[PDB]
DNA sequence: TTAGCTCGAATCGAGCTAT
DNA sequence: ATAGCTCGATTCGAGCTAA
């Protein structure tokens, strides 16, 4: 009857690295190999009532009560030097190959016909509009979450490491290509390409993306944040904690790529948003609603079962959907 | 000795002995299906009944845990304010209006959910009454966590017969229901013989697998889902 | 012509013919089981689909009739006066500590009956949704009257399967919930064709009888009874 | 009637160290004796939920509501440094004499006849194809586990140390002997007649392993990992741990010794799908499937029954497979 | 250290705000624009 | 209450039909 | 959707043992 299999693990591929955070000066950009990192420090905060109250706290005398009696803290808070206006953030992208292959499954059957659903797709459109729109998401400087926000000129340098040299050199506007329309350029074609490469399994291909973002003198530059323990006192709580590796503030390299993996547009809804995350049921954090709902039979797990147990392959912007969700990974199957 | 069987649980003794101080002893180990939980040196004087004692606080703790961790999720009926609870339900699932939600002056009851960052919608006591009576989790609904998602489906194309182990999870004295294999049998209306032969062993040639019908009422019956 | 049978309902031919006007007649009996509740002089010339128009209209006053004359019973909530109805519920039987009662100011939250001599009980919300969860109706739980008090009981030693006829008021195209007999096995988790030799009449050859849980199972289901 | 002995329990031949995992870079590896080690370091992770739903969790208000609350892991991550791109990993390997003697046994007629049988074996083929395989699952960097699959260059290098000198280098390039074929060369011819002599018994073999690996400037290695008590809070929930000495990140030698172990090509199935590590009942927990049931005769229960007890002695393959579960070692025998 | 908008005088800038947009009761001129400066300098703002 | 076992009888699924 | 069939396999009840 073929059913699915209970355990179908999925292993990554885009693996991107850590991504640090460093200073200097636009029009040196060029010599910003020897650029000072960014370093995460500490200041002190001071704070009013500023949330909602629950209808008891609303009382003049418990509200002038709590004004008397302000929060006291430390953060953790990275900012550009004084003398810098140019953010530079640097990280490196591997991308493996052989995506549709699970690294673990239970049915040798079903693990067949997956790797032949997996084949069939790649021979009739191959890795070539996923590898085209993870080049935009390089293109445009998304990994840069908060710091392209405001920053008045981003541009990102991309290289191609074969043998620890830049075999192929790629430098971009990032704010020329947007973030919500996935358009055709000739440089984006041949950096799609060279991931489409990648991700079929022809070569190894490892890329180093560098993004320049001008803000602003002294303008404070976002890392990712950490978790607190909330275990110390009052005063010096520590209610916020930056991410750095070794005095040096730093992105995760999961955030790079959930920024990369914004992809999807061809959720039920509207686009509004534009693209959102290749994720099982198409969940954004910050909307805090999944688009691709189970119940609207266009999430990946029932798109998956249709294609794979069934034969019924859907649209090719779902068979796109599904196979990146497989380059995305993750432990399918029933626990 | 022989193994000792307790609901879902087993505790098998290791086949060969050893001496502990002056006196001959076994390693017994309990098992929850496969997994193996905790293993105990015990003397051979001891009779099942001591054995089965020192396995009882484990057990009891993993009853607990399943209990906390499988538990429904709660929905509250607030008044304007959004602080005062008038009513709560537990419910097996959310009704499919839940937004995010902050209690206004415009309605003057609110249904709300327990966790932090709060869902809910405007609703009425009759539409409250209604969304309780066709949402509400039965008293045992934390066993259904317990249990695979293929057994406890209402889609009979979807649904995969429980096996014996997933049996013994509602049937026997050791389960977590507690009621016996006879009483389950009177509430199906069945034969008590047939029903064991349902929960029957792996080590026997009459087994019977039961039905979609008969497993999902028993379900009802037993307060382990669709009874609200 | 042929026996046109619609759910519970059987409307036969006469056997001879008659020659109203000058075209010819036949006499169509309907039968609600064992009982007649009409005779029509129709032509010959009408189909089956025309002779069951024809006789829908008694089949719709008879199924407006039992669903009156076997409506639930409703409970009120009220305030602590008894004159505004804050939520109503109908229920499958009356909560158990109800006395004849007259609600005042002591207790917010009173629970009477709709019948004038209003039994009442002191209730707050959440034990009012108890109760509500507990002893609600379920929208057809109006064709319980029309069945026997022997076929809904929950005591299986005396429970007596459902005939063919008192099944037909259950499942069927023209029955009085409208599901067919695919849609009942699909419901059931079993195979048409073995539902049909539930439904099959006078047909000794391959016919079976439901069981206690399948029966349960299904008035569960279709939304009759057990649906709380 | 020479019933099986009651106990078998077997000490482990081939017993490796853990492999301690360090990073440079590439051609200056020569000089990698100073090479800084390879830091756990702790890393914060959000994450939305991606596996399947229950069926009871498909309901779209309680999907919402986990997103709303996603969960909260901090993980033990090993990178490389943002200045390096290849990463050391060194494990010293013993090769130990007298395979088939037991350590424990309650029959000395049993025993008898199970040195006899192996001594018999050893004549009429000794330790060549076996010590052949093992020779190229450390040719292979087999044991840089999910550290050789999207890496651009792998070499080892295997030092024969002999009253603590090399003796004997050996340097392989690993991307070219594979993960599937065991071919015939020169080098692995010597690397493998100095592995049957360990076996054998004739000497003492003791080999350094290091290999190098192109993964990436900065990118994310794999060492191995523990078990977590999960005794804590569910933000902090320290969801992964990792592997290490003393403040190196490390594999597990019992992984270094599956991934040596991986030769065994003879079982009944296909070996298309690839070689397994010798194993009673050839059990592979990543597929969930066991290879040589024991309902087919060809487990190692049955084989070494039948070889020893009533002198079937099965295909040359069979007894490869036999020799080298005694060379793994176990905890063979009733009870 | 006291509170000038207080919730009791119906003119902090919650109230406003819910006024303003749930109920479409647009506040004067100077009420607006001090929610809408307090929209301009952030905050964590919405209770469970 | 657990844990089974025959033995004939009724039921179950999946094939076909007919109307 | 109604209405009904055959045929081999599975279930079912009421005896029974076994503890």
């Amino acid at each position: 009857i073929l059913s699915t299999a209970s355990v179908l693990a999925f292993e990554r591929k885009l693996d991107p690295s850590d991504a640090l955070m460093s200073a200097g000066a636009w029009a040196q950009r060029d010599a910003s190999q020897e650029w000072p990192a960014v370093t995460v420090r500490e200041k002190s905060v001071r704070g009013t009532i500023s949330n909602r109250l629950k209808t008891k706290d609303r009382d003049p005398a418990k509200l002038d009560a709590s004004i008397q009696s302000p929060n006291l803290q430390t953060v953790d808070v990275a900012n550009l030097p004084s003398d810098a206006d140019t953010l530079k953030v640097r990280f490196t992208l591997r991308v493996l190959g052989g995506a549709g292959t699970p690294s673990a499954c239970n049915d040798a059957a079903y693990r067949d016909k997956l790797l032949q659903t997996v084949a069939t797709y790649v021979n009739d459109q191959g890795f070539a509009e996923l590898a085209r729109r993870y080049a935009h998401n390089l293109a445009n400087a998304r990994f840069l979450w908060r710091n392209r926000v405001g920053a008045e000129a981003v541009e990102v340098r991309i290289n191609h490491i074969r043998q620890g040299e830049v075999a192929r050199a790629w430098r971009f506007d990032a704010l020329a290509i947007g973030l919500r329309d996935f358009k055709a350029d000739a440089e984006l074609d041949a950096l799609a390409e060279l991931i489409a490469s990648g991700l079929s399994g022809s070569g190894h291909v490892l890329l180093e993306v560098v993004a320049f973002a001008r803000i602003g003198d002294g303008q404070e530059v976002f890392p990712s944040q950490e978790l607190i323990l909330d275990k110390g006192d009052k005063k010096g709580q520590k209610s916020k904690t930056l991410y750095s590796v070794r005095d040096a503030a730093a992105i995760h390299s999961q955030k790079i790529g959930n920024a990369l993996r914004t992809i999807d547009t061809w959720y039920p809804d509207e686009d509004g948003l534009g693209p959102i995350a290749v994720e099982p049921y198409g969940s954004v954090t910050s909307q805090g609603k999944a688009y691709r709902q189970p119940k609207q039979k266009l999430d990946f797990y029932t798109l998956l079962d249709n294609w794979v147990l069934r034969d019924e392959a859907p649209a090719v912007e779902q068979q796109h959907y599904v196979i990146a969700n497989l380059i995305r990974g993750g432990v399918f199957g029933e626990a | 000795m022989n193994a000792i069987h307790i609901g879902p649980f087993s505790i098998t003794p290791a086949a060969r002995g050893l001496h502990y101080g002056g006196l001959p002893h076994h390693q017994w180990t309990l098992y929850y299906g496969p997994r193996e939980m905790a293993i105990k040196t015990l003397p051979d004087s001891y009779t099942s009944s001591e054995v089965r004692d020192e396995f009882s606080d484990i057990i009891a703790e993993f009853v607990i845990d399943a209990r906390h961790r499988y538990a429904p999720d709660v929905l509250e009926l607030v008044n304007s304010d959004g602080d005062a609870v008038l009513a709560r339900v537990a419910v097996s699932r959310l009704p499919e209006a839940l937004s995010g939600c902050i209690p206004d002056d415009r309605f003057p009851y609110w249904l709300l959910t327990a966790s932090r960052p709060r869902l809910g919608l405007p609703v009425t006591l009759n539409e409250y009454t209604a969304l309780a009576v066709e949402l509400s989790a039965p008293p045992l609904a934390w066993i259904t966590g317990l249990l695979p998602g293929e057994v406890l489906t209402h889609d009979a194309e979807e649904w995969r017969p429980p096996t014996s182990w997933e049996l013994r999870h509602v049937v026997g004295e050791g389960s977590f229901t507690g009621v016996s294999g006879a009483a389950a049998a009177a509430l199906l209306g069945m034969s008590a013989t047939n029903f064991r032969k349902y929960t029957a062993g792996d080590s026997a040639a009459n087994r019977q697998k039961i039905s979609f019908a008969a497993w999902h009422y028993l379900l009802d019956r037993l307060g382990v889902k669709r009874a609200s």
